[PDB]
Parts: structure tokens; sequence; C-alpha cells
RNA sequence: GGUACACGAAAAACCUUACCUAGACUUGACAUCCUUGGCAAAGUUAUGGAAACAUAAUGCCGAGUGACAGGU
RNA sequence: UUGUCUAGCGAGACUGCUAAUGCAAAUUGGAGGAAGGAAGGGAUGACGUCAAAUCAUCAUGCCCCUUAUGUCUAGGGCUGCAAACGUGCUACAAUGGCCAAUACAAACAGUCGCCAGCUUGUAAAAGUGAGCAAAUCUGUAAAGUUGGUCUCAGUUCGGAUUGAGGGCUGCAAUUCGUCCUCAUGAAGUCGGAAUCACUAGUAAUCGCGAAUCAGCUAUGUCGCGGUGAAUACGUUCUCG
């Protein structure tokens, strides 16, 4: 489960490359293992390298954030709800306008000629 | 159309002594901030001091006076595919046109740091590259190709 | 597009119309409504009574409504009648707890006043007198008052459509853009029974050197 | 003998006093080292600027008190003050001060927003 | 809809919220100040006619 | 969340759904409240929650508790755009 | 006495309507009532209202105004009761209000 | 178009709001005049309703009448 | 280690004096002075053009409706979405990001409010709780300085979008509140034709206060202060 932990830079970033771990809790890791911040992830000790992975185990799999995204929006589709139904068509959902911005998400553009002024 | 207008007085630098240096100090400015710009030009300046050893306003002078153009090029349009016209350019012009190009070409290049682009800049300048010694020279290039036009113009 | 006459040069030399105070932003609007129902009440209710204007002067449940008019016989009536009725009004329409102690005081020279001026011509205009007569008349007896020039412009149906053809009248040093020139404005809303008119009536009372500030 | 002066530059007063002291001038603003309190730039040397025209600090005690304004501004300010203090000190000054124009407060101070503009004299923006 | 507005906004509200601000001498409900009760324009031309004890024009 | 007895019942409503629960469960019942969460007794029964213009069937299931009743209710129809 | 340092600080929305004010109660005070200090200006506590000129959009003209209010403060030692007795007819106008003590 | 486009709006989740659906009212939510009077008027509590509301009691205001009130 | 300070009055500045040239207004220079030749700024905006805008601030003639185009309430909508334009914010970074220590403002506002201090809380905040009807009490200034780290990469830049958990107001937060914490980290590497504002404490930039308001992705508006530029040879071209 150690997935490409980059060379060269610092530990304190090192665990913030796998997938659900971010500047925050990989700091909250850091003090509780008791590793030292200012290590670069070469010339690092395997002794605590398994501290890392204990203390990991005891939070969530960094795989396993995928699933339980994708299992909280079939859950949150299965049933009738106007969210689903707005999430469904990739369309914004916590209510951004619509009218000309948030493009983010409904794609790169799709013009279409307007009215036909005279 | 309006009449002519003052000029300011600069204050000379008050530790290296040279007003040069405060139009330096004025025109890599940015944010109004001279904290930061001071700093960045006495520490480009100690880098000057420290590799190739030698007074840095000896340097500075010298890159200054390679840089300075001798003809200025001012759009004058008569019809379509406008034409140039060479036009002769005051001293005070040409040092304000030399500290520009100087501090322009030196915020563009590698060397990350501002130091040491600032110091490579000043230095290239001093010694007659092509940082901005090439731009002065084709500027100067553009200048004396039309000089049938710059003999009969206004 | 010009700014109020009256507006302009309020506060500085001219002294305010309604002098009070109050607790901040708690109840002041309570009474800036209330006592301008006096003001509107009395232009509305009597137009022969001539009345130029009145002060305001409460402060803590006691109001003085000061009353300058030409004709205080209208406002009092016979064997005072009338001044019974005008109080008890102004008591129903303000409260009863506030004692009220009005009075009534000739003005001096009212032909120069410009609000009964344009009282005057509003009520020349209503009475369907054809407008350029009535305008001459009392831009005559105004300037015969023994005051300045005067500067009246009316607009409005002028018997007719196009209403677009307003008349202005100039007979003198009226400098509208001095502020050390004491100039009296108002304006009235003539109503015809074709449209609205309206008047406005500058008028200059001499100049107010050397009165260091309001009076 | 202590001598006084004042100085109100973009909105701050400064309180100056000059004294002959043994020492080189002993430089001091609100009790603690100039040094530290104004950033270390050429602006801790535009307020002995002044000074740099006459006899730079040949024996003359610096005690400021000084309120509002930033740092350069309080520059000004404390410069001004010194200025009027050595003009007070000698009126044969005012021929070699004025001659740099180092009095005189500059009263350059900012506009005031006007309405419609973003500060003071700029309009949003325009378009046709 | 300006009368049943106007005579509305006296009338206590159901619940707190409901209550809305809106000047004593028109019907408008935007735009009024608290501190006087009063819409913008009306403001305007009161002050112009001087029943505001405390007005001038500005110098700031 | 309200943070502090958030599960909020429009109180008028819970009335009606106790009995419906202890009357056989009569499957119609007309609500226009969209207001109300659905406590975990909810379940079972069906609402006629308003949308704005007609009254639209919905049947809660043990499957969601605490989405907005009236969130199950779309009010905006799409937007199948015209071409011009 | 049985009442000392009666401070009195009022304010008004005009200048010289509560200079005339101040002046005046300074000088009745003057009589048996002793060491009375002088008035004491205070920041005269301002606030500025802007509103838009025109019933419509207009925004880009819009004019203001200013609610002024100066603001002085007189204090004294001693009240020195008929010194209040005589007080009692100061009869300041509509304009300045007194904040007592 | 310049002189509209962070504008009217110096605050649209309810009110605001002028729109739609639905539930209700008809000298009307508010106003003057006429006659006839003086004991009610705001709020509260169950009860049906989602709430206006119709009930029951608690704690300047009624009744009839037409010109009319009312229209963002 | 005291005469700043706020606010009343007054003095000062008026081509006052001199040199030049002009009949005379007047222009330039110089002395003195804080300011020199309308000392910087504001309010102050003529006759009239655009049948310019506003019947939706208000008033109003006429027309129209009236057991309805009037009134109350519940729910929805002004916040939609294949698209286009305008105005701003964020950025695209080592003139910087993050962390720690640390110094200097004016103005404005507040007894249903400002909320100090203390306790709890990864934080938004909660509880306790004085003080203030205010030059008294409250609204830690940030840019700025130093120290440590980052080493030019789609990154410790950029934060959108999205999932979850909390706290606040409000009867009520789904349509449609914002705040905090955790989770991922879109696009972007200075931007085509063409255009915009600005002549000093201005542009740029960093924060602070107020209105409406129970609360509000106001990044809006109205104000305040700190740092703080570059240029103007000139009317040949361009607009009015
Ligand atoms: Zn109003």
């Amino acid at each position: 489960l150690g997935i490409d932990i980059p060379n060269q830079k610092r530990i304190e970033i090192a665990l913030t490359y796998i997938f659900g771990i971010g500047l925050s809790r990989s700091q909250a890791i850091l003090k509780q293992a008791n590793i030292n911040p200012d290590k670069r992830v070469k010339d690092l000790t395997e002794e605590e390298f398994v501290a890392i992975r204990n203390v990991a185990s005891a939070y969530k799999i960094e795989g396993d954030l995928r699933r339980e995204i994708a299992l909280n929006i079939k859950h949150l589709s299965e049933i009738g709800a106007w969210r689903g139904l707005r999430h469904r068509k990739n369309l914004p959902v916590r209510g951004q306008r619509t009218r000309t911005n948030a493009r983010t998400r409904k794609g790169p553009r799709k013009t279409v000629a307007n009215k036909k002024i005279e | 159309r309006k009449n002519r207008a003052p000029k300011r007085t600069v204050l000379p630098d008050p530790v290296f002594n040279n007003t040069l240096v405060t139009r330096i100090i004025n025109v890599i400015m940015e944010d109004g901030k001279k904290g930061l710009a001071q700093r960045i030009l006495y520490g480009a300046f100690d880098l000057i001091e420290q590799r190739t050893k030698e007074k840095p306003l000896t340097v500075f002078e010298r890159a200054v006076g390679n840089v300075m153009p001798r003809l200025e090029l001012r759009v004058r349009r008569i019809a379509g595919s406008n034409y140039q016209v060479p036009t002769e350019v005051p001293q005070d012009r040409k040092i304000a046109l030399a500290l520009r190009w100087i501090a322009m070409f030196a915020r563009k290049r590698h060397e990350k740091t501002m130091l040491e682009k600032i110091a490579n800049e000043i230095i290239d300048a001093s010694n007659n590259t092509g940082a901005a010694i090439k731009k002065k020279d084709d500027t100067h290039k553009m200048a004396e190709a039309n000089k049938a036009f710059a003999h009969m113009r206004w | 597009q010009k700014v109020n006459s009256n507006g302009l040069r309020f506060g500085i030399n001219k002294n305010w119309i309604s002098r009070w105070t109050a607790n901040s932003h708690a109840q002041t609007a309570k009474w800036l409504i209330e006592d301008e129902k006096i003001r509107n009440l009395f232009f509305v209710n009597y137009r022969n009574a001539q009345v130029s204007n009145v002060e305001i002067e409460r402060t803590q449940a006691t109001v003085d409504v000061f009353v300058y008019a030409a004709q205080p016989a209208f406002l009092i009536g016979s064997e005072n009648k009338n001044i019974q009725k005008i109080t008890k009004q102004i008591k129903q329409i303000i409260g009863r707890t506030t004692n009220l102690d009005l009075t009534i005081n000739e003005i001096g020279s009212p032909m120069l006043s410009a609000r009964i001026i344009a009282r005057d011509l509003a009520n020349a205009i209503e009475a369907r007198v054809p407008l350029r007569t009535a305008m001459r008349q009392s831009l005559i007896k105004v300037l015969k008052a023994g005051a300045n020039g005067i500067k009246v412009l009316v607009s409005g149906r002028l018997n007719g459509a196009e209403i677009a053809r307003d008349k202005m009248y100039i007979e003198g040093n009226m400098p509208l853009s001095t502020l050390r020139a004491d100039i009296d404005y108002a304006l009235e809303k003539a109503q015809t029974t074709y449209g609205v008119i309206g008047v406005k009536v500058w008028i200059n009372r001499g100049m107010i050197y050397t009165k260091g500030l309001n009076r | 003998q202590s001598y006084y002066g004042l100085g109100r530059r973009k909105s701050s007063s400064a309180k100056v006093y000059l004294t002959p002291t043994q020492d080189k001038g002993k430089i001091t603003v609100n009790r603690r080292d100039p040094s530290e309190y104004f950033p270390n730039k050429l602006v801790i040397q535009d307020m002995e600027q002044p000074l740099d025209l006459t006899d730079l600090k040949k024996n003359f005690d610096i005690n400021v008190v000084v309120k509002g304004g930033g740092f350069t501004g309080q520059a000004g300010a404390i410069r001004l003050g010194i200025v009027r203090a050595l003009l007070q000190f000698n009126p044969e000054l005012k021929k070699i001060l004025k001659s740099k124009k180092l009095t005189t407060r500059d009263k350059r101070v900012k506009e005031r927003k006007k309405f419609g503009l973003y500060g003071a004299r700029r309009a949003p923006q325009f378009t046709k | 809809a300006k009368k049943s507005l106007k005579v509305k906004q006296t009338r206590i509200p159901k619940f707190a919220v409901r209550a809305y601000t809106r000047c004593q001498r028109c019907g408008r409900a935007r735009a009024v100040l608290s501190h006087f009760g009063v819409c913008r324009l009306c403001f305007r031309e009161l002050a112009y006619a001087g029943a505001i004890p405390g007005v001038k024009k500005a110098s700031w | 969340r309200s943070a502090k007895k958030g599960a909020f019942v429009d109180a008028h409503l819970l009335k009606k759904v106790i009995d419906m629960n202890k009357q056989e469960k009569k499957r119609p019942i007309k609500t226009w409240s969209r207001r109300s969460t659905i406590f975990p007794e909810f379940v079972g029964n069906t609402f006629a929650v308003h949308n704005g213009k007609t009254f639209i069937n919905v049947y809660v299931t043990d499957d969601m508790v605490g989405h907005k009743l009236g969130e199950f209710s779309p009010t905006r129809n799409f937007k199948q755009h015209t071409a011009n | 006495v049985k009442y000392p340092e009666l401070k009195i600080k009022l304010e008004s929305y005009d200048s010289t309507l509560l200079d005339l004010t101040t002046k005046k109660i300074v000088e009745v005070v003057k009589g048996v009532d002793v060491k009375i200090k002088g008035p004491l200006p205070l920041p005269t506590k301002k606030e500025v209202i802007t509103i838009i000129r025109s019933p419509h959009v207009d925004k880009a003209s819009r004019e203001q105004f200013e609610k002024n209010r100066h603001k002085r403060l007189m204090i004294l030692v001693d009240v020195n009761q008929g010194a209040i007795d005589s007080l009692k007819r100061i009869k300041i106008p509509v304009g300045v209000t007194l904040r007592f003590s």
C-alpha cells in the first residue's frame, strides 16, 4: 500500500500524495508517530515506516475513499432525490448560478448562435 | 493639446550616493514597496562585490553607458503601412530608456532568484552581451536605415 | 438639473425650520412624521390663510407650532370659534400627553414671501384665469412690494396639450449661485381640470452680508 | 538648554527636543533605538539628511515622541520637527535649510474618495 | 397593492421575522433609513425642505 | 444542521403520521410542508408533497432518513433548450 | 454643598447656537459659585449619509448630507446650592441637550 | 450607444413580491360623510385547518347604509 | 522623560513688494514666507438638445376593472440553462507560498448592541462575565522587519468542484443562508483582433469602519488610513 512516495522532499508532503491524506491529517500522523518533520523521504529509517503504516491503517484506507464516495453517490441516487437528479446530469449542485457561469463541471464549451438580432 | 509640464526632483540615495541607483530602485518597484526592492538591489550589488571582485559603481556606470541608445524611433504615420522616422533623444530620456531596458530584461530570465537574475543582467550589460545590448543595437539598426526619412521629417 | 435653492443655503445662512432633538434613531422618525402632518395640514386646509411657514419646537413631550400668516382672522375665526378647533385637531393628530400652547403671529411685508405668492398663483391658475395676465400682475405686485428681481417659471398644460412650453420671467439681480444672497424658495402644485400645473417662485430679499451665521 | 520643534507630515505629529551632549548625539525615538523602530533603510538617514548640509550630530541630543502615521510619514514629521528646532537654534540657518527645501510642510495628504470613483481619481471603466 | 402593504406593516406579524421596515410618509419599503424611518428620496426632499433638524451639505 | 434539537418537524404533521401509523396506514395523506424532516417513525407510508402545481406521490423508505422531505419533490422542469 | 462635582455635558447640532448657550451658562454660574474651569471641546461625533439623487437608476450622480453634532463639557467643582438654585433659570433652547451626572 | 448592464434593489429562504397554483372574503385589510349608540379593541388558550380562518372562554370601540374605498 | 491633542475665535495669502514689457488688463522672474500668482479637494451645474429616464417614491388628467386587474394565507420564483456580452474577485508565483516572533494609523460605530478577561473546544463558537449611553469600555490592523523551510515542478502556486462532520441566526436553511474542520484538487504557465483608467500622495497595492440587515460567497456601494511610483519632447496623426 506504499504508492510512489517521491524522494528529495520532506515526509510531511510525502504523506500528502496518497488519496485521502492531505496537509492536516498528514501532520497529525507525523506528530502521532514521532517521525521528525524535515526528514526528506530518502535516509528515512524503516523502524518508523511500520509505525506510519499502522497509524494509517487506523485511518481510512486510501484506496477505499473512491469506493465509499461512489457508494454514497449511489445511495443518494437510488432513492428519489432532487440532489441525485441534479448530480446525475453533471450540473452543479450546491446552488451556484447556472445562468452564465459554473462551467467547471458542465464541460469546456459548446457554442450555439444566439438570437438573430435585426 | 496642452503646454509643457514641470519635472520633479529625485533625491540622491543616502548610502551609495547615486541618483541612477534611485531610478533603478523606482523602476524595478512594484506594489509600491521600497523595503523589498531595496533589499533586491543591494543584494545584487553585494553579489557583484563577491564574484568578479570590482566596485559596483564602476560596473553600473559601464553597463549604463553601454546601454544608452543614440537614436529613438518615433511613429509618424501618413497612410497605410505606416513608415517610421528616427529622432534624436535627450540624455535624460537616454538614461530613462537605458534603465527601463535593464530592469525589464532583468525581470525575464532563468536563474530563478531575482537577486541572481538581475545581477547576471547587469554583469552581462557591463560585458556587452546579447541581453540588452542586442536590443539596443537592434533599435539602433532600425535607425539610420530609414535615415532618408529622418533627414526630411518633423 | 439645478439643486433646490432653499436646500443649498440651508444651515449656513438660514436656520432650520424644525428645531428639536430626541433619543438616537428610536422615535425621531415618529416625531418627524407627526409634526410634518401639522405643516402639510395647514397648507392643505387653509389656502386663504396665507401661511408662509411654520416652526416646530419639540423637547420631551412639548410642542410649540409657531405660525406666520398674513390673515390670521381665518385661523382664529369668529370669536375664537376656529382656534379651539384647530388646536384640538392638532392634539388629536399628535397625541394627548403633550402641551401645545400654539401662537399666531403676523408676517412683515407678506408680498415678498415666496410661499404665499406661489399659493396665489396656484389659486389664480386653478380659477381658469389666463396665465400671462395673472403672472404679470403678481410680478408687478411683488416688485412693488419692495424686493429684488423675481424668477417665476410655470409648467403644465397651458390650456392645451404639448406641455413642454413653460414660461419664465426675470426682472432683476437674482444670483442663485451666491450663497450670501438670502434667497427664499417655495413650490406649489396648481391642480387644474386638465392636469397638474407646477409653479415655482424665487424671491430675493436683499443680501445677507455681515450676518455671521443663521439668524 | 532644551530646544523644541514640531512636525505634522501625513497626519502624524512629532515632538522633538535638542540638547548639547558630550556623546555623538544619542539618537533615540520613543525611548528605543531607531535602528529597530524604523525599517533600517535610507529612511533612517532621511531624518539626519538635514544634518548633512550642516553640523551633522556635532553635539545634539535627540529625544522625540511621536503619534500617528506609518513609518515614512513619521520620518518626514520628525525631519520637519528637527529642521524647525535648528532654525530656532540659529536664525542664520534660514539661508541653507530653505535652499534644499527641507522645511515648508509639503502638505501632500490623501484625497477624498469621490462618489463613482474607486480611488478618488479613477473611474471604474468605459464601454460602448 | 400599496395601501394594503402600508396597513400590513403596522399590524403585528405572526412571527418576528415577518416584520420589515418601511417609511411613514410613502409606501416604499426599499432603501429606507432606520435612523430616520424614511426612504432615500423622501429624506432628500425633506432635507431640502429642512424638516430634519440636523442637515447640511457635504465637505468630506 | 440546527446543532441542538436539529431534527425538526413542522409539529402539525407528526400527529397525522402517528395517527396513520396507528390506524392501518391509509396510503394517501396530503401535506404541504416541505420544511419537515422525516423521523425514523416516518417510514412506511406515502405523502402527496407539494411541488407547487400538483401533488406528486412519494414513498419514504428506511433507505433514507433526514433528507428534507421536500427534497424528494422537484420544483422546476427541464431546460430541453429550444434551438434558437 | 451636598452635591460635589456637578459634571454637566451638553451636545447639539450647531456651533454658534451651542457656544452662546455655554457662554451664558459659564457667565450665570460665575456668581457665588467659584472655580469653573472653561468649556472643554470634544471631537464632534459626526455621521455622513449618502443618498442617490434620481428616483431612477442614475447611480453615477449621487449627493450626500451630513448630520453634524457638536459637543462641549462643563464641570462644577462645588454645587453651592444657591448657585444651582440660580442655575434652574438657564432655560436652554431646544437645540442644546444636556446630560447631567 | 456615448447617457442600460455589482442598474432601480442602502440586503428575494417566509414577509419583502408587483407573478403562478390552490384554499377563503365582498362598502371589503385601510378612509370620509348619515343615522343610531357605548363596551369593547389588540393578544392568549384548547378544538378542525397548512394558515388566513369560523367557532368557546379569557383579556377609542361597535350595528345598518349608499356614494364608494382599492389598483405596483 | 508635557505642550501634541480635539474645537470656538482670529491672524496669515491679497500680484502684497521688486526687475523685465505693455497705454491697460496682464505674463514671467526674484526676495520674504507655510503656501505665489484660481495653494490641493468638494458642495455649488445657465438658456436648451436627446418627445432622453421614471405613472413602480409621491401627486395626478383621462381610459379600464370592481362579488375582481381588490384583500388574506400556504407552497413555488425572481437563484432555471444548450448559450453570448458587461462589471469585479481569484490566479497563473520565489518582487512568492507556509510557520514563528514583532513595530506604526486615521476615521467610524455601539446598552435587544460593542463584547474585554476566564473555561471548554483541531476551529467556526458555546458558557461565565465585568466595562461602556462612550476623547473613558469595546471593534487582535494588514502590507512592513527578522528568523526557519520550500528550489522552478502544473509544484508546499491556484483553489474550483464534490463527500462527510460540526457551529450561528431564524418558526423553518431542499428549492435558496453563510462560517469552520477533514476529504480530492478543475482550468491556468501572462492571454487574438481590439480596447480601458490614471498628471502625486495620483496609479498600483495592504488593511479598517458604516449604511440597509435576525443571518446572507457584497468579491458591491459609501468612506478612512499605511507603503507608494513612471512620464508629459509636442500637436503630425486619433477622438470629443
Ligand atoms: Zn418615503
